[PDB]
């Protein structure tokens, strides 16, 4: 997923 | 191209591991000719002080076999002396080193139509080389004994039969590859020695006191000995069976997940192989026990068509 | 300032691995970073709509793209001085299953990150058969998290360089480093 | 693979008759080992500030009377190394006028091994009337040399067990040994 | 009075002589160990019963089998050696042996038996029928390993040499300067009583074996084994016999004259530290006497030093010299 999330 | 740069610095004392990186770039590299005349001058740096140089000369020594595999009976007195080395730096790097060179060795020892005398005594020094390592099992440095568990895999794996059930990789070299016209060996005293070697892997990585780091290699070269010869797959089923009903006290709780970790990956390896068919429940029992679902290993499961089961059924109430 | 080749590994190589790299980098390691996902993936006006790039697209692209979409709002969220201390750092986001280049010690950021890195090693075949050792240190995705867990993680590689025989004393060392923190470090090893 | 009875004999049981002891075990050779000397001699430091240790003394015990020195300065030289070599093939250094045990091939490393092997064996009267061939293969003591002087001896050994009647051919193969290896190797013969 | 040990003892070499007509050769080597243990040792008086059983596989067709046999009828010889004339022919008869092996292994153990037979035959008050049967067998293989002198094979002829060296020894007389060995047996032992054989003749075979042993040692093509075999024997001869020392003494001053040139260079530097070796020996024997000059001569010639060599020579007071010096005179 996302980073940061 | 006359020896042009001649890269002969020999002063400076980390510079020699770019100079023998440099000079190793053209002579086994790009000029691959006149690798000849340039062997003794590396090689007296097998004698030097420092150990960094001496690890350098390994990666030349390795770079050797690969290129200009019939200078196997010269670089070789060097690989059976810097094995016992005095830093352990460079043991390792050594038998890292002896992982391409047995192969690349055997291979060319096999393909001699008439074995001269200098075949004959570099092939005694590797079946010396080989029984060193082995005793390296019991070596006091963690790091020799990882590294001599992933020697004894691929000799292991040479030293053996492949099947049809063998996983296929590109330069598969097995016993089936070693000629009837060879007289420097036999079929049947290599597969002796391969077989004896597994034993003592199996049995090591059974022990009550034995390293995470090793016991975690260990299980990763039974995992690629049973694909590349399905022929050991009950025997390493069985020692993973072993292992995960009785895990070793010296063991940390963070060792123990790691170990698990990896045994529950060699074992979703194993079920994808097709001679994993005889054990895919005992197979499956372990997985579910390191926290598999029932869906994710259905789906390792290779797909044989109903005459092949019928086939490989019968056959395992034959050897009954 | 012991040879070692460290790579840090995670996700999108953008936030965790490069504050890592960040600090590893200024104690002069041999450091290089990654990420394992299939795309680098960045927050934005919502949970549902992501900055998705391709790895191999340059920190200062991604900054003006970023730039021109909410120049007010990438700024109070972090995401451009992120970028830039990237873009300081190196060109672009890197795929650890890219990469043609070996380490004697591997830490990734979580365990997903850990088991993408184990299953790519372990789906290649061994040829010069040398090992590596990944280590897993846990570290939360968001800023104030990744500055922690690149102290945690710049600390375990400054106590494995001062050792003389780090095969020999990683296994107690990690033992000590984790006790001390409270913390649990997978720890396994690879093969080039 | 044959039924070779071999013993390969030196000054102190240590170094060089070890070696070629471990090696040739490796063979799968009937091998056993000996000194010729009156005690033990292990070299440190000072030129003739050896030491010394009575015959029949187990390897531990020097690997442990070795506490009272240093531990460091016998890994500089591989000493210990060297000793638990010993101590995983045998217990304790043999000297060779005690034994009574009888072999096809005896190897000496030295002219001055061989003098004493030949006067020992002189010096008994001969019950069994039974020949054994004694071989002198000079290997110069020190660590490097007991390595490639093991590789030597093998090689002779393995020549010699792959005859069909060594007493009727190791004149012609030590001959063409001796021309392939640029060596000179004396040869007798004793009674038992 | 009785006991169950030789009831017990005969009831396990039974079921081990009964496993042999269907042991493997290899598993027959191991019974017959176990046999030999138990019937010429543990329970000796089981000896006889069980000859037969063990000298028939003298014919078996494996060579280790027939080995073993030969190992059984040395230490019968041994410990009961009045078994000789029910045990002599097989050993005769292996000396016809196809294998080498087995050759040379029959030769080896000749040594203790001629010398065991010889002492029990000569010890006889009133010799049977088969006491003289038994020393027309050792007459025979006396001749039988003289004659492999000439042999093909360099390991039977080495073997045959030190055979023949301890026959010269037996039959010769020893006197105040042999070397004090403690089981020695020379025609001084043997009774004028004795019938079997002459003093006499046994000494005039003793002779002519050493003039073939000192014709042999000479020879232009021999292999540098037998010759270096060859010049121990004399050197043990001399120092057991020295009545014999001037001709060995002359044999080893030829040799180092005339090295033959069928060795190579390392085999004569081999043969000369061995002619060496004997000759320190020999001039540590007081029956060296007359000849310390001529030994000296030749130890110099193959690098001894004055010290080296004056050391050896033996302490002699001034009225035994004189004795010596006087004989020595005379005889000439």
């Amino acid at each position: 997923p996302t980073s940061p999330s | 191209v006359v020896d042009w740069c001649n890269e002969l610095v020999i002063a400076s004392p980390s510079t020699k591991c770019e100079l023998l990186a440099k000079v190793q770039e053209t002579v086994l590299g790009s000029c691959a000719e006149l690798a000849e005349e340039f062997l003794e001058s590396v090689l007296s740096l097998a004698h030097d002080s420092n150990m960094e140089v001496r690890k350098q000369v390994v990666a030349f020594v390795e770079q050797v076999c690969k290129v200009k595999v019939e200078l196997l009976p010269h670089v070789i007195n060097v690989v059976s002396m810097l094995l016992r080395d005095n830093s352990a730096q460079v043991i390792k790097r050594v038998i890292q080193a002896c992982g391409s060179i047995y192969k690349n060795g055997l291979q060319y020892l096999c393909s001699l139509m008439e074995p001269g005398d200098s075949a004959e005594q570099a092939w005694n020094i590797l079946s010396l080389i080989k029984a060193q390592i082995l005793d390296m099992i019991d070596n006091e440095n963690d790091g020799i004994r990882t590294n001599a568990i992933k020697f004894l895999e691929g000799v292991v794996v040479l030293q053996s039969f492949a099947d049809e059930d063998s996983l296929k990789r590109d330069g598969d070299f097995s016993l089936a590859d070693v000629p009837d016209h060879c007289t420097l060996f036999r079929r049947e005293k290599l597969q002796e020695e391969g077989n004896n070697i597994l034993d003592i892997l199996l049995q090591f990585h059974g022990t009550t006191h034995i390293s995470s780091v090793n016991l975690i290699a260990c299980t990763s070269s039974l995992c690629t000995i049973a694909k590349m010869r399905p022929i050991f797959m009950g025997a390493v089923v069985e020692a993973f069976k072993q292992l995960n009903a009785n895990l070793p006290p010296t063991l940390t709780d963070s060792q123990v997940s790691s170990v698990r970790k990896s045994l529950k990956m060699q074992l979703q390896t194993l079920l994808k192989n097709r001679g994993a068919f005889e054990f895919a429940s005992t197979i499956r029992g372990m997985l579910v026990d390191l926290g598999s679902s029932t869906n994710e290993i259905q789906k390792l499961i290779p797909k044989m068509d109903k005459q092949e089961m019928a086939r490989r059924q019968k056959r395992i109430l034959e050897n009954a | 300032p012991s040879k070692l080749a460290v790579a840090v590994v995670d996700s999108s190589n953008m936030n965790r691995s490069m504050e890592a790299h960040n600090f590893l980098a200024k104690k002069g390691f041999n450091v290089r970073s990654y990420g394992t996902g299939e795309r680098v993936k960045l927050p934005g006006m919502a949970f549902d709509k992501p900055n998705v790039y391709e790895f191999g697209t340059k920190y200062e692209d991604i900054y003006r793209d970023l730039e021109s979409k909410d120049k007010e709002f990438y700024t109070q969220n972090g995401l451009l001085h992120m970028l830039d201390r990237n873009r300081r750092i190196k060109k672009c986001p890197e795929r650890f299953q890219d990469t043609k280049e070996q380490f004697d010690i591997i830490v990734t950021v979580e365990e997903r990150v850990y088991d993408l890195v184990v299953m790519h090693m372990e789906s290649m075949e061994s040829v010069d058969n040398r090992p590596v050792h990944v280590l897993n240190v846990d570290v939360v995705n968001n800023a104030e998290d990744a500055l922690m867990g690149a102290f945690v993680i710049t600390d375990m590689i400054n106590m494995m360089a001062k050792s003389t025989d780090l095969d020999n004393d990683i296994d107690e060392l990690i033992q000590e480093f984790e006790e001390r923190r409270k913390r649990v470090i997978l720890h396994s090893v690879l093969f080039y």
